[PDB]
């Protein structure tokens, strides 16, 4: 396990926006346990300074839930931290690629536990990124047998005020 | 994965209770009442001689 290199001089403000959930390399269980209703995610993102909010939304039984939590940098450029919220353990984030209009791969750590999420602008994504995610994937010593995709379709925005987490 | 956390599912009941019992209850009740009433009379006599 290794902190690897983020998006050379990562530019908080260009990656801000609209991201869309596309798949997710994880030996988490509960992607390949119960891996029925990956249901849809995106991402809002802004600056905070140094530090992004983020906006995840999704859907939960059709409920529409807004999650916002703050990637407090780690004083590096492209390197964050989740906060142990709920005694959870900071998760160490790492923006390995991205061009900032069409994709991103995110590294995301807790514990050795590992994840990467491959995010987009745009429904399709091309497949020499698809393919750079693999490899992405195997280099982290993950199985093609932990990935997993998300729908097309069925994005949410604008949880209720009554269907967001708000941890920050 | 979003999901329930578990760690407030029970409490240790003190020895001075005998019971204490979770159990979800509402009840409401509204009553409104308007009454209005407007009485108006007029009466006018002329008498020309």
């Amino acid at each position: 396990i290794s902190t690897i290199q983020p998006k050379a001089n990562f530019d908080a403000q260009q990656f801000a926006g609209t991201w869309l959930l596309v798949a997710v390399g994880s030996a988490c269980r509960f992607l390949q346990e119960q891996g029925h209703r990956a249901e849809a995610t995106t991402l809002h993102v802004a600056p905070q300074g140094t530090a992004m909010a983020v906006s995840t939304f999704r859907k939960l039984d059709g409920i529409c839930w807004q999650v916002r939590q703050l990637y407090g940098d780690t004083g590096v450029l492209g390197r964050f931290l989740l906060q142990a919220r709920d005694a959870r353990g900071a998760v160490h984030v790492v923006v390995a690629e991205t061009d900032y209009q069409s994709f991103a791969v995110l590294y995301l750590e807790r514990a050795g536990q590992l994840s990467v999420k491959l995010y987009a602008r745009s429904l399709p994504v091309s497949d020499s990124v698809l393919s750079g995610f693999e490899q992405r994937v195997q280099e982290a010593h993950l199985t093609e047998d932990q990935i997993f995709y998300f729908p097309k379709y069925g994005f949410c925005e604008a949880a209720d005020q009554f269907h967001v987490l708000d941890e920050v | 994965r979003l999901y329930y956390g578990d760690d407030e599912k029970y409490f240790r009941k003190p020895y001075n209770f005998l019971k204490y019992h979770f159990e979800a209850l509402a009840d409401t009740g509204i009553s409104s009442e308007f009454y209005d009433n407007a009485n108006d009379l007029l009466s006018k006599v002329k008498k020309d001689k």
